[PDB]
DNA sequence: TCATGAATGACTATGCACGT
DNA sequence: TCATGAATGACTATGCACGT
């Protein structure tokens, strides 16, 4: 059991459960989505550490400069463990840690710069699968007379709009279906009902398989090597949508 | 180099800052109960089409439309107008639609001017009812390119329903918002007493506007501050959260609190109580939990000790924290370009006035339209009777100005008339078509029988006044929300 | 709740990112040189009627279009950009006129969206020229509201003209800034030499286009670097501010420094020589003042001692400060959504090739709405040779269709044509104006002609692309400010 | 008498001037750091310094001493002018033998005005009396003639005056672009400025008189003391006829 | 001493590539 | 380490009147 904040970020929003295995952080893109989220959340499990401006690049920064940054003492500080050798996963603070970032590519760089802070500073909370990652919605489809359906990708929204319309009911071409450029654009009622409720919301857990493999992708994409990640770019962004197929 | 006395600029300077503000910043017209931020914000959103008929547009244009053409001041301060006239919690009745986040009564501030989009609400609509005809006074902005409007329409009693709080120089007002059904019927009496003095009017409106009605609910205790501030224009109202007592399985008693009074900020609330207990002020707190959330509302736990009565935690809360706080009101508003503290029929009365002068404004604008139309309407008639004398004039005409001199002389017609020959389309040639300029003459005559009928009978006027106000207050009004209790 | 593994949750995210930057943020478009927030800004202004014909909008009015309607971001970096566009030291060619402080080429910041105007430039129209006749290809904006051009119609060389620096991800751009006469020079001998290979191309362009053209002025060193940037896309050009010695009566000599290298901060320059001196680098200097004014521009006086050589003085400053500094020239843009390093031969060629499209895209549409006219113009004569009939059959329709249908019987006419004649104001039925609509089709049957031997004969497309240019060239085109001396 | 001025131990927002002589000196107080700004940028570096104010400046008549030297603005504003206050007022380490300050047209800069000025009476008296306090008249029109040099005017009735005159001698005007109307020291260009406030030669200034001391001290207290009721009154009393002062 | 709300924006930190 | 230039806003302090 752990104390909440009722030595902690400022920016914390804390949870009211002091139980870790039931606790959640919700690190999240954005003051604007933080500060929605903080109200959309479930006090009792669900934690909210807003994170403003581009996470440093902890491959490429060196090490002193990184323990100088704010946002990243915020993120050590919340989690409670510690980092590198030093690391102890008893004392971490909550054992779902939810990256929540815009569908954007930058909430997608966002993303990268996190599990790289993770990987290299807190890799036992990739392996043990604490970390997950949040999918919000892009569409929202506003019927006239039915309720409000959230759709989490075109395709989702071509048939969520085709089942509907065969099923008689209609929309607005006025207000229509909202679509989300960004955390920020929603309030916390919509935030609840697509990415926080967890009866509902889309959670990816981040596994970590081949960890040499893991970390020689780190130091291309993520490292001071500008060749090796231009022509890793050159090579592979040609074939990125095929790798689910 | 011109030489200037200390006390001539200071005195000069000061006047000219303090009856700006005073009348130009601070303070509500008492007509619609805007201040000019306000009124210059919901006109720019209006003009822009940011209407419930479409979609919400981005924030920023809203602040960018009302910089650009008629409020010479900063994006931050307009954003953060335009943000408080769509939160709930402030306006008993939202003149904007916030689309985003738009902050929370406690301290999680506003989004950002680019994450919020915005658009006015339907009874904003209703404040902004037909200023196209001519129903309110306009004069030039700040640079003289375009044209606002002095006040508006406010088809609904706005300063009253939505109240205003405002610093000024010298003075301050502080009205609270009231329920738009209570003051309806303040309205509905004072149209039809229209003749009642003063003293009479006071009592009459008094018994229908039982008092406040808060956006954040709650309760008012007592009923003297309420009859002082609309008797006086100056009162203290005696406001109260209301505390549920819970039991437990233990048989641990709790306090949950779900509503608070007016403008008292949630997080500095439970900050206050939370500071009054550690220091040792409020014993018998056991444990402070704010177990609130979006689909809950406001619930603030407070468990008490073994040792404890519910009533005494709660009178100590009622005494050391704005669980009961008072709201000073006092009833300040611009009449006629002045400062005025007014009375409860005061407001009323000067509110009917301007639905009156904006009815008989309106029928006249229509009247003089009307009658227009039907000149020009009148002038193709004539062509028609003589239709074939009129091409053969037209084609026989070497340029357009002989036409049309030739036209005038033909019908004994007006140059306007003439044009509008002229412009005149081969459709409207067909048979069925020359029938509904007909038609269309003895429409609008009628319709300018019932204007000038209208302008003629004050009654109509009032009539008019009333069965629009309650067809406005029979899609929009709702429950008062605000509990009145005696002592 | 789904598995994912980290390997491909970073490698596709990161790739998405960085594609993303490449092509559609940090790297200008080839066919008109901007990158996507340059075009939104300028279309957002150009749509919005921000024209050199019309004073300047509130800025924030430029920001606020820009950001609802193209560009889904925040309004303090867009306002950077816009500001940046309006800067006579940023851009050789600005495309944004600016009203206000924006800023210095010092440390001095501009001022904030709310104190400043704007509205587009007349070259920034030559970019926008003739865009609403599908001279471009148009998408669905961000939410699918409205269209967004994909490209500018770019009249004149933009990319080479104004430069572009960006900093993507894996690779970056650096082109430099062009004399707009040399440029055009380069296009003419091109669209002349249409059929010469490459090699032929780069020698000619590599003689017209002299060097870059700094709106900074200041001089080029050498021109190793410059031809190593237009043979290779990538070079190193040295850059030298001006410096003019004077002596004074008695006292000791000083230096001016007059002009300085592209993108070096005024007052960065004066701090790096106050503390190169502080500590003790650069001896043989007495004393740092900057006369700089608004009047006399740039104006940093550093007197020398008595026992030091001006000449030894100006090379420690080349040495030791950016009053020599050097130009990375890495001629990087997208192509046909592609990031390609470009010679200078290729850079003119494609810009080129844009412009051919634009003309025949342009001739196309004024084709198409050509025969549009045309074809209505017909029905009208028609109508005209039998005018007794056409309206005698339109009196005894029923409706307007009656009378319709009937014309089309009547003058063996389409439904278009028809429904046009209906749409006819008796207005044009006046002698000289019957005649005008012979006239009329008379004029666009000749357009149609010409229209026709412009889209069948490439001659005369590339003579248009030339002379409209020139045109161009001979309005808005200056003297060139950068000196090219040699070693 | 002379002092050396700060060249890369005061005000970081303030850009001084070259020249150490205090009598040949000259302190714009500007309103704002956009005005500021393009002032720092029109302005003649030799003689004329630079001080930006940001946000309506503390009512010393209302604040206790301690928070007003507390407050940044003000601390700013007698360090640029080195002199002390109060009791330790030496008007020979004065920096600036013109104190200019520049506000806004509008009401704002009318009431930042109050605001300077009574600091100046309270805590730095002599500096009125002696004459070393002045105000500068910002311009309100901008006349844009399609031909001619533009030209700038002070009130409504030098617009209509130059308008007039400029018609009537053949020069004309697009009534589009046209007569550019100034709502601030920040809408201004360095240029701008410079040609109509800090242009020695053609600028408008107005220098601070204190006749009856004892008249004006009342007048401060009541204005921009914390006695309501007395000011209220006296707007009330005062306002009708505001107008009529200099008739 | 704190809240009200309509007025008077610079500073703060990162990603990213490249050259000093 | 610093500049470049588009990308990802909260915090900071006064005026002003009034009531706890
Ligand atoms: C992402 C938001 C919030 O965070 C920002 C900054 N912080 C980053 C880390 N913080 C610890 C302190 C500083 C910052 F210095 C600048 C900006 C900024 O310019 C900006 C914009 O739209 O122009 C938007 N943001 C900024
Ligand atoms: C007048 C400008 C510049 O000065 C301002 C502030 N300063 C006050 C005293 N300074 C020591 C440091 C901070 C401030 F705290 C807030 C604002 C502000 O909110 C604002 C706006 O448009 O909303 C405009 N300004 C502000
Ligand atoms: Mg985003
Ligand atoms: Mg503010
Ligand atoms: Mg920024
Ligand atoms: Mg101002």
């Amino acid at each position: 059991a752990l104390v909440r904040r009722k030595g902690l970020p400022g920016k914390l929003a804390d949870c009211r459960s002091t139980d870790p295995r039931k606790s959640e952080l919700y690190v999240v893109e954005g003051d604007s989505a933080g500060g929605s989220a903080k109200s959309g959340r479930d006090s009792m499990f669900q934690a909210i550490l807003p994170l403003r401006g581009k996470i440093i690049n902890v491959e490429k920064a060196r090490i002193d400069r990184v323990l100088k940054n704010t946002e990243v003492q915020a993120i050590i500080t919340a989690l409670g463990t510690g980092i590198h050798d030093e690391f102890d996963i008893g004392k971490l603070r909550y054992h779902k840690i939810v990256l929540m970032a815009d569908a954007d590519v930058d909430g997608q760089h966002i993303s990268t710069l996190l599990l790289t802070l993770l990987f290299r500073f807190m890799r036992p909370l990739i392996e043990n699968g604490h970390v997950f990652l949040a999918q919000p919605p892009l569409y929202k489809l506003k019927w006239q007379r039915s309720d409000p359906e959230f759709a989490y990708s075109d395709r989702e929204r071509d048939g969520l709009l085709e089942a509907g319309l065969k099923a008689g009911k209609k929309i607005n071409k006025e207000d229509g279906i909202q679509r989300y450029k960004g955390l920020g654009e929603m309030d916390a009622k919509e935030l609840w009902e697509t990415t926080m409720d967890p009866s509902v919301r889309v959670l990816r857990q981040v596994t970590l398989d081949d960890a040499a493999a893991a970390d020689e992708l780190f130091s291309i994409l993520m490292g001071e090597d500008v060749d090796a990640r231009r022509s890793f770019i050159t090579r592979n962004a040609k074939d990125v949508r095929f790798l689910d197929v | 180099i011109e030489p200037v006395d200390i006390e001539q600029e200071m005195q000069r300077s000061y006047i000219d800052y303090a009856m700006s503000v005073i009348v130009g910043r601070a303070l509500p017209e008492v007509r619609d109960g805007l201040k000019p931020v306000h009124r210059r914000v919901l006109y720019a959103m209006f003009d822009s089409g940011f209407r419930p008929d479409r979609s919400h547009a981005k924030s920023a244009r809203s602040v960018a439309e009302t910089m650009g053409n008629y409020h010479p001041h900063g994006d931050a301060s307009i954003y953060d107008s335009l943000v408080r006239m769509a939160q709930p919690w402030s306006l008993r009745y939202p003149l904007v639609d916030g689309q985003g986040n738009f902050g929370s009564p406690g301290n999680d501030p506003p989004a950002a001017m680019r994450y919020t989009e915005a658009r006015l609400t339907p009874l904003a609509m209703e404040m902004l009812r037909e200023i196209d005809e001519e129903t309110v006074d306009f004069i030039p902005n700040y640079d003289g390119r375009v044209q606002e409007p002095t006040v508006l329409p406010s088809r609904f009693p706005n300063l009253l329903a939505n109240g205003s709080g405002g610093i000024a120089v010298g003075m301050a007002t502080n009205i609270p918002p009231h329920n738009l059904r209570e003051l309806a019927d303040a309205v509905f009496w004072a149209l039809e007493n229209h003749d009642a003095d003063e003293e009479e009017t006071l009592a009459a409106v008094m018994g229908r506007v039982k008092g406040p009605d808060f956006p954040t609910a709650g309760l008012i205790v007592g009923s003297q501050g309420t009859a002082d501030a609309y008797k006086t224009g100056r009162g203290s109202i005696r406001m109260r959260g209301v505390v549920e007592v819970e039991e437990d399985s233990r048989g641990r008693t709790s306090l949950v609190i779900t509503e608070l009074p007016y403008q008292v900020n949630h997080d500095n609330f439970i900050t206050s109580i939370a500071e009054q207990v550690r220091d040792g002020k409020l014993a018998g707190i056991s444990n402070i939990e704010d177990q609130s959330s979006d689909r809950v509302g406001l619930r603030i736990v407070i468990e008490i000790k073994r040792d404890a009565v519910a009533k005494v935690v709660i009178n100590n809360l009622y005494k050391h924290t704005q669980l009961q706080t008072s709201f000073g009101a006092n009833m300040l508003a611009i009449v006629d370009g002045v400062p005025r503290t007014l009375r409860l029929d005061q407001l009323i009365r000067y509110y009917v006035d301007h639905q009156l002068d904006v009815i008989v404004r309106r029928t006249t604008y229509r009247l003089r339209k009307a009658n227009e139309r039907a000149h020009i309407l009148r002038g193709l008639v004539k062509a028609l009777d003589a239709l074939d004398e009129v091409i053969a004039l037209i084609r026989a005409s070497e340029t357009v100005d002989i036409a049309r001199a030739g036209l005038i002389e033909l019908l004994d017609i007006d140059e306007i008339q003439a044009q509008a020959i002229l412009d005149m389309q081969l459709r409207r040639l067909a048979a069925l078509e020359r029938q509904r300029i007909i038609d269309d003459l003895a429409k609008i005559e009628a319709e300018i029988a019932d204007l000038e009928d209208i302008l003629a009978k004050p009654e109509r006027q009032r009539g008019i006044v009333r069965d629009e106000l309650a067809e406005i207050v029979d899609r929009h009004g709702d429950d008062r929300r605000t509990r009145i209790i005696a002592i």
